[PDB]
């Protein structure tokens, strides 16, 4: 992490990434001109009865708009647990100041 | 410029249209969803396609027809094509005292005949405005007094400015000759020209 300096925030973000890595499954399909307005990172519930899917959570990853009113989509599977935060402990006592690089007085 | 037909030129009976083909060209994007609902999308314009076939042509008939076609290709004019089957005279009178309210951009013309026109147009006839060259077919007609409600197949290619005058008789297709890139006619040993076909397209 380049832009994160808080230890607990970085730990939470790493936990989120680890949770998000467990859902690696993408889906692509096309929809008619209706449903216009879909944008990436939008919540979509997929329901395909042939599979064991009933309102499965997905996030838009790729959206392509054509001039003949057809929208191509690529969904990315997510979960609810991705956005809940697990309890952590305090690293307050593990700080290591650099008190070196100077001459100690007598 | 008018295409030679046995109305203006009866001395050349071989110039008659042995068979015409009025082609309805309205390109659309048709998509069939798996739920059984077929959906269409229309963007491009509709243009009447006319295909003319000819019989064996004697040297004088072919000379006249070829001179006219070469004159067309020289001046870059527009061939006018007259279909006899669409020349039934129903509406008669003056089309200058009739008024068309402006702002009509849909697929329907509402005009006040002002009682100056006798007869009524029939569905399936040919209708055209005086300020635009596009040719329309009347799909429905309801008359309530002097105001007429004419319904046209192609959506109005122009927005009425209030100065347009309806034209019911003497309607010509402002066509442009296709397949003119490779245009030819074989002359047989018996002196008659064969294999002449005109694929025309309405270039409004």
């Amino acid at each position: 992490f380049a832009n994160i300096t808080n230890y607990y925030t970085a730990r939470s973000y790493a936990d989120r990434e680890l949770k998000k890595s467990r859902y690696s499954r993408t889906l692509s399909f096309s929809v008619p001109y209706k449903f216009i307005g879909i944008e990436p990172n939008d919540p979509i519930a997929f329901t395909y009865e042939r599979y064991g899917w009933k309102d499965k959570f997905f996030l838009v990853d790729e959206v392509e708009n054509t001039r003949d009113g057809k929208i191509n989509l690529v969904l990315q599977e997510y979960g609810e647990d991705v956005f809940i935060n697990s309890e952590q402990v305090d690293n307050s006592g593990n700080d290591i100041p650099d008190i070196s690089n100077n001459v100690l007085p007598p | 410029m008018r295409l030679p037909d046995p109305y203006t030129n009866p001395e050349y009976p071989g110039l008659g249209f042995e068979s015409v083909n009025l082609v309805d060209n309205d390109p659309m994007i048709r998509d069939e969803l798996p739920n059984g609902k077929v959906k269409e999308v229309k963007i491009s314009a509709q243009y009447w396609g006319i295909n003319i076939s000819y019989p064996e042509l004697f040297p004088d008939e072919y000379a006249f027809l070829d001179s006219r076609l070469l004159e067309y290709k020289r001046t870059g004019d527009y061939l006018d094509v007259l279909l006899p089957q669409y020349e039934a005279f129903r509406v008669r009178g003056d089309t200058k005292s009739v008024t068309i309210p402006a702002g009509q951009k849909g697929s329907q013309i509402i005009l006040n005949t002002n009682g100056t026109l006798t007869g009524q147009p029939k569905a399936g006839d040919l209708f055209k405005l005086s300020t635009h060259p596009k040719v329309y077919k009347i799909t429905n007609f309801s008359s309530s007094g002097n105001v007429w409600n004419i319904s046209l197949y192609p959506d109005l290619f122009i927005t009425t400015t209030g100065s347009e005058k309806p034209v019911f008789n003497g309607i010509l297709f402002r066509t442009k000759l296709m397949n003119g890139d490779s245009f030819g006619s074989t002359l047989n040993n018996n002196g008659t020209y064969s294999g002449i076909s005109l694929s025309l397209r309405e270039s409004l």
